[PDB]
């Protein structure tokens, strides 16, 4: 029910963006870490953040047998 | 007495078109306020956010950027797509009713409303 | 000697006629706030053994 | 009553404070001359910008529930009008952005000035127009607002009575949109020869 | 230089130039605003009577155009090059408080007269000449106002 | 520049010219209006009176006419160079016709709105409401009269 | 200009000419207005007492003439190089006769319209009414015995 | 002029002759209006208690007559060049006897209207009013005694 | 410290900050209790109407949000040391928001209280509430337009 | 002694720590008078929705913490030598938080009087209550992070 569509919906895109967000600071491109005031380093976010999109991934697979069933 | 009538319809008729022409050109800045104001906000929730998060390390910087991106997304879906669109839905819907309309709409037209039979609801 | 004063300089002036003007909008928001009331008719439950 | 003691008890201590600078010899003491000359000219041009877009969203937001709030009543038994009604909401909205297009032509003129030519005769005259033409434009489209609403109320409570008075009374309310087009051309014709902060 | 023309002058003209039109928008908005309440009434029970009874607002409107004019010749005679001497400024200054509140004064009389009249006209058509009669004399008490403020305009500067 | 004739002088003057025409105004405003209310509602009953009871509202503007007259009449007694004297006697001149021609308007207007709605009952009090607006009306012209005397000696013997 | 006689001592005396007959012309006129609206309405039934009953508006009239003799022996006195005590005299001169005689106007015009009123059931309350209007006249009389006073003291013994 | 004698002491006395006589004026006047109106609607149907019901105005009318003896003694006190000292003691002492006369007068307008009106009903109660108006007049008679005996220290000791 | 630099030029900045906040937060009070008491009364009799009648609700908590995103910006431009030409920009920013939101929200409370007690009465009549509606939250739009320009041009080419 | 520290620079601060406790008190308690009322009509009735009605008591008294916080934390940051920016800033803080949550009782306590009335004839308006009160809730936590947005930058890059 819509208890579990809500974490599904919002967990499905989590992967997504934060993945795409980690790629960046990975590979150093200019708009995330070009200023001063962005992070120094540019793999260490991604790390912090390659392990939070995971965490949106079980909560995403856990509802999908919640809602199929 | 007649020619009259013709006359103050045609007299009004002027002084709004051209009035309206100033009023209506100036109209369309809305085009220009509401895309600024919207975008705005977007950077603002995305700087007080999720921005935050990539300052942190450690399994307490994994639980931030966890809850903060939730906070994110929700303001996102329901302050910048709901209240934004159904404001800027009704803005659009302006300036045809009351701009382009105006320039050529008359109106006052007989509906059609056939007699047929269907489901009463009672 | 050109000052204006020196108790009454012109940065005091300047902020004082400020304070003043959003003091001033401060009071009368206040006024039309104050003076909301409850329509308390359409909360009550009356009926009457007349009408009904 | 209290409010009224004290407009009373502020005139009775401008006098009595006059009178003694005067008596004891020292009533050139008291001099708007460089009160005028020494402030600052940034602050009457940011007053005049803000008094310009505050007075006139007042005006408006004020006629819109004098108009709104009849409307929405006389809808009741006759809900055809609130569209046909809509056009009193359109032209008590549009002294509002009336003084947000001044607030574009006058925001150009906000410019840095030197320390040395900061008061100099050029740039005091830009500050005292910029002041008056915002009150002007602000001041007079909140007039044109109240009264707007007061015209589309009526129009709202005929047009549900009879569809035929609902034209009649909207000549009335163009006549007092005009308020709102003078004040616009009064406040540039101060403004026009006044230059940027050099 | 100049002690006759200080630089602070313009702080008058531009308070004049104001006060021609706020005070006369004033007058325009309460004729036109108190006169429709009028008209609107009777139109539930007398729609005929409306397209004649606009005299009143009308009238209210020629209010705004007094002080337009005014408005319009003292902002001709300022400028940041021009000396503009402190004498000029206190007559700017009084050339928009009378046309001010002599239009405020006759915006005033034009609502009352204007509400009751068209509300009593309906019942008697014969009435109509004097009310028009009335809001003349309503009238030219703006333009008392106006006759002295082309005055002093010509006497600041020469 | 001399301590007699300094360059704030003429602000006096140009506040009594403007003040003539704030309060007459004013008070034939009020006049009018009230007077034109009560002329209104009798004339529906009664409108073959109508031409006969516009006589309050004639009052009313020779009211507004007792301030033109002293404001043109200092407005050429004005000057870039004159003297603080001559302005203190300006502005005397014009708050003593305005204040006391607002208080006319106050009376014309009170009582014309009774003595109209009076009259249409019972016509002999027609000459009643007439003898009453003259002592109203003269009022302010007590008021112009100090004006003149004031004006004449604002430039008499004066450096 | 000088110690004892500065340039902005006719000040005070151009305020204190129009003081008089700006306050007696406020006074006058609350006479008149409250006593017209009696009579206007007593001589509907009873127009032959429209004669009689016209005594109050004379007695307000008369506080106007008050403050115009003391504003006008006061215009004949100023100048432009005169001492503050001049100056601070026609003030108090005038603040007397024109504070006084507004004070004499709201009598009177509360006991005229009473007793007009009251004198068409009764007519023996007439004398009556006017032996009170005499008492609310004469506080104007007091204000003009100090004002004249006042006046003669102004320039007598002064550099 | 001089350290113990301004130019600006005479300011002082002439506010002190004005105030006295203004006060005293607008308090006996409210007096005869606030009794006038009770007298008169009394005296329709009992005509004959008119002559006796007049004290209270005759009264009222005392109070006027104090501030007039204090305005005359101030008037001959003022001079050119007098010391602060002797401006400060004529302000208070009009402002004694002016402002104690209010209270009288207030106190006699209320009293008289409720006796006036009672007396009608009861006769017996007439003589009764008296002594609750003794008992305001002697008010104002009190800051009468304050006023003439300041006004004695007012030029004795003086420089 | 320097002639354009003073000490006194962040108070008009923290003083904006502030004030943009504050008159945007009593709109949308004025305009969240207003509106939240005709949605506890139509829903005593209609409990289906209520999820759809929080739109007035609604619309004044973005007044709010408006004034939060000019507080937020205005305070990273503040410093001990700054122009006085940047402090008079932050304070017209709040000026503009603040008093265009709190007009706006006023407006939200009295129309959107009607519209809900109507629309109950008539459902035809809930899209001609939130038409007229969008027109007053579109008013603290156009105030925040204005501080947006003004913060722009903030510390541009100072020194 | 310095041009940037004043002796007076205290003034600022303490004022800014008295003022969000006052002015958050002030509306906080507004909430509890006007909604305690409430609750007592409605439980003599019906006690058994006692521990229900408390919410709007709860939420009126989470708004004087809001205070609590920031008048602690610019307590903190006094000092006898502090730059006058430093009590600016404070002043803002105290303000901010305090009339803006002034602003948060006043619509606690309206919809919470009227919520639990209407709640007694209808229990799906709880729901609905709980809603309007949290956006009013909401109103108050806006301010607290102007505040301490504020108050961050009180005491950094200052000399
Ligand atoms: C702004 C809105 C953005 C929405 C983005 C997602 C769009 C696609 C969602 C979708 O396909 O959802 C289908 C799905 C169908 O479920 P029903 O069978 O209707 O369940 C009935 C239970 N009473 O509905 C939903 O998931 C409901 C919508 C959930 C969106 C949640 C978004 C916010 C998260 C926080
Ligand atoms: C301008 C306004 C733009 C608004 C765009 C979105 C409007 C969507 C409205 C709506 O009701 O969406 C329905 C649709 C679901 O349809 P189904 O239930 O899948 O269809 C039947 C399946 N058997 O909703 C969605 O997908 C998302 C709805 C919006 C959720 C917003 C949540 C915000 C708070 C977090
Ligand atoms: C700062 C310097 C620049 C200031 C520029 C200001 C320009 C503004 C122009 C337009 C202003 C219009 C204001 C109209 C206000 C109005 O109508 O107020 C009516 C209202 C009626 O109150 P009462 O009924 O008598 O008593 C209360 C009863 N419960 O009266 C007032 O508000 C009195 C007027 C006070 C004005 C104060 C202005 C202060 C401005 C700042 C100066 C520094
Ligand atoms: C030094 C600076 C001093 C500033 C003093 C400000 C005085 C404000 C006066 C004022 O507006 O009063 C409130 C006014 C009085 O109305 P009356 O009906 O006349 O009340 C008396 C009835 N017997 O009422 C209202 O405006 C509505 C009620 C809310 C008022 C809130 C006032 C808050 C004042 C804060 C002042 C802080 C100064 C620092
Ligand atoms: C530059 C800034 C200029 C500020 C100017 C402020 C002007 C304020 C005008 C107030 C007018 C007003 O309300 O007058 C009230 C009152 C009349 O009351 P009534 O109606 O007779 O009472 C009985 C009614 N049943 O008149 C007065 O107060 C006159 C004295 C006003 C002196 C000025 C007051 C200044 C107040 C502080 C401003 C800061
Ligand atoms: C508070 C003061 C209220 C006004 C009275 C002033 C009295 C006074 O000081 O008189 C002497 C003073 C000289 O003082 P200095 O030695 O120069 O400096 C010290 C000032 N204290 O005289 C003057 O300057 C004249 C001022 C006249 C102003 C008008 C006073 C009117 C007072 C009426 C009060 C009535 C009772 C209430
Ligand atoms: C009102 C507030 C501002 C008043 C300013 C008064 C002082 C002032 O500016 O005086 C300027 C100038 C004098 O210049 P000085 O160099 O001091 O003297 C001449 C040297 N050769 O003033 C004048 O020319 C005269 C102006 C007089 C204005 C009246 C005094 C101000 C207060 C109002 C008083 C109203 C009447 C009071 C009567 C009270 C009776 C109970
Ligand atoms: C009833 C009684 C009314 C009594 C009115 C009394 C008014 C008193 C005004 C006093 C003005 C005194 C002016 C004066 O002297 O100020 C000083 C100074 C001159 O100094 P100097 O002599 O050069 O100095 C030499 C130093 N060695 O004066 C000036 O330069 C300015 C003169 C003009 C004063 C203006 C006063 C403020 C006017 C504000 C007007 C605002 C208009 C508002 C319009 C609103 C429209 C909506
Ligand atoms: C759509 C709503 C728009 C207005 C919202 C409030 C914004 C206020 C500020 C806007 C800028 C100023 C424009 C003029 C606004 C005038 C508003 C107005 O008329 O206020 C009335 C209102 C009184 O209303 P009531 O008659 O009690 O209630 C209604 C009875 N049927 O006025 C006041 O409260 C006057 C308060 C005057 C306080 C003056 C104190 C100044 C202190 C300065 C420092 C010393
Ligand atoms: C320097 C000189 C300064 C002079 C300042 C004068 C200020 C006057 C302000 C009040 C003006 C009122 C205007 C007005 O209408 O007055 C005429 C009017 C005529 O009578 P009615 O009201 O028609 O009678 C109704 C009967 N049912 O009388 C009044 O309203 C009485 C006015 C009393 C004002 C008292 C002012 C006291 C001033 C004291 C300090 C000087
Ligand atoms: C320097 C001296 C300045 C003195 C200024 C005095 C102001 C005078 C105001 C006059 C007001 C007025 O006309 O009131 C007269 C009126 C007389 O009564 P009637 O209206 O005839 O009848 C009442 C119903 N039966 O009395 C009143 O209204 C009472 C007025 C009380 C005034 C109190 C003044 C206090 C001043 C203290 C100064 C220290
Ligand atoms: C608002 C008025 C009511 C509240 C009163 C608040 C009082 C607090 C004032 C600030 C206290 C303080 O520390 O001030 C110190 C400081 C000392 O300055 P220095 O030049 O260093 O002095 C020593 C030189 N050797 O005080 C001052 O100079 C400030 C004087 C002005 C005070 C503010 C006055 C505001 C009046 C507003 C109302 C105007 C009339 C209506």
């Amino acid at each position: 029910t819509g208890k579990a569509w809500c974490c599904t919906v919002l967990s499905a895109f989590g992967v997504v963006i934060l993945s795409v967000i980690a790629h960046l600071f990975n590979t150093n491109h200019e708009s995330f870490v070009g200023s001063i005031n962005d992070p120094e380093d540019g793999p260490a976010v991604a790390h912090t953040v390659y392990l939070a999109a995971l965490v949106y991934l079980v909560f995403f697979v856990f509802c999908g047998f919640q809602v199929y069933l | 007495e007649d020619f009259g009538d013709i006359m103050i319809h045609q007299v009004i008729h002027t002084i709004e078109f051209c009035l309206n022409c100033v009023s209506h050109t100036a109209s369309y800045l809305r085009l220009w306020a509401l895309s600024l104001a919207h975008a705005q906000l977007s950077s603002v929730l995305w700087t007080m956010t999720i921005q935050i998060a990539f300052g942190f390390r450690g399994f307490v910087g994994v639980f931030m950027t966890v809850a903060l991106f939730a906070m994110w997304f929700a303001l996102t879906c329901a302050v910048l797509v709901l209240m934004e669109g159904t404001s800027a839905m009704l803005h659009s819907l302006r300036l045809h009713w009351v701009e382009s309309m105006s320039k050529f709409f008359v109106g006052e037209g007989l509906p059609y409303e056939p007699f047929a039979f269907e489901y009463k609801d009672m | 000697d050109d000052i204006l004063s020196s108790i009454w300089t012109e940065g005091l002036l300047m902020c004082l006629i400020v304070s003043a003007l959003l003091l001033f909008i401060l009071i009368v928001a206040l006024s039309w706030i104050s003076n909301l009331d409850i329509t308390y008719g359409a909360l009550e439950k009356s009926t009457n053994p007349i009408k009904k | 009553s209290f409010s009224h003691f004290l407009y009373y008890l502020v005139l009775i201590v401008v006098i009595v404070y006059g009178l003694y600078k005067l008596f004891t010899g020292h009533g050139s003491d008291i001099n708007f001359g460089k009160f005028l000359l020494r402030t600052s000219p940034y602050m009457w041009a940011n007053l005049g910008i803000a008094l310009c877009v505050g007075l006139s969203v007042v005006g408006a937001a004020w006629g819109i529930f004098i108009t709104g709030s009849s409307m929405i009543g006389a809808g009741v038994r006759a809900p055809r009008i609130t569209t046909k009604n809509l056009i009193s909401i359109i032209f008590c909205e549009v002294v509002a952005i009336y003084g947000l297009i001044i607030a574009i032509v006058f925001s150009s003129k906000l410019t840095v000035a030197t320390a040395e030519n900061m008061y100099s005769k050029s740039n005091l005259y830009t500050g005292y127009s910029l002041f008056w033409a915002g009150i002007t434009v602000g001041a007079s489209n909140l007039i044109c607002g109240i009264a707007v609403g007061i015209t589309g109320a009526t129009a709202a409570i005929s047009d549900a009575a009879d569809s035929a008075l609902f034209v009649k009374i909207l000549v009335i309310e163009i006549f007092g949109s005009i308020l709102g087009l003078l004040g616009l051309i009064v406040g540039l014709l101060m403004a026009g020869k006044a230059s940027e902060f050099q | 230089s100049n002690i006759y023309a200080p630089l602070y002058a313009p702080f008058f003209g531009f308070a004049g130039c104001a006060a021609a039109m706020v005070l006369s928008c004033l007058g325009a908005a309460i004729g036109t605003a108190k006169s429709g309440i009028g008209i609107a009434g009777i139109g539930t029970f007398k729609p005929e009577l409306i397209m004649k009874s606009l005299i009143p607002v009308v009238m209210s409107g020629i209010l705004a155009i007094y002080g337009l004019v005014v408005a319009v010749l003292i902002a001709g005679n300022l400028s940041p090059t021009e000396d503009y001497t402190l004498f000029n400024g206190f007559m700017h200054l009084s050339c928009g408080l009378c046309v001010g509140f002599a239009c405020l004064s006759s915006g005033y009389a034009i609502g009352m007269v204007g509400d009751v009249g068209v509300r009593k006209y309906m019942h008697q058509p014969r009435l109509f000449v004097g009310i028009v009669l009335i809001l003349i004399f309503s009238e030219v008490l703006g333009l008392y106002g106006m006759i002295v403020a082309l005055i002093l305009n010509t006497r600041g500067s020469e | 520049m001399t301590e007699l004739c300094p360059v704030y002088a003429p602000f006096f003057g140009a506040i009594g010219c403007a003040s003539a025409i704030i309060f007459t105004s004013l008070g034939a405003a009020y006049g009018t209006a009230k007077s034109g209310v009560g002329i209104c509602a009798t004339c529906v009953l009664r409108p073959d009176l109508l031409f006969k009871n516009i006589v309050p509202v004639i009052m009313a503007g020779i009211i507004a006419i007792y301030g033109l007259v002293v404001s043109v009449l200092v407005c050429y007694s004005l000057g870039q160079k004159q003297a603080l004297y001559t302005g203190f006697i300006q502005l005397g001149a014009g708050l003593s016709v305005g204040l006391s021609g607002l208080a006319a308007g106050f009376a014309i207007g009170i009582v014309g709105d009774a003595g109209v709605r009076g009259s249409s009952q019972q016509p002999r009090l027609f000459v009643g409401m007439i003898l009453i607006l003259i002592f109203a009306e003269v009022l302010g012209l007590y008021g112009l009269i100090v004006a003149l005397l004031l004006n004449s000696r604002a430039t008499q013997d004066v450096v």
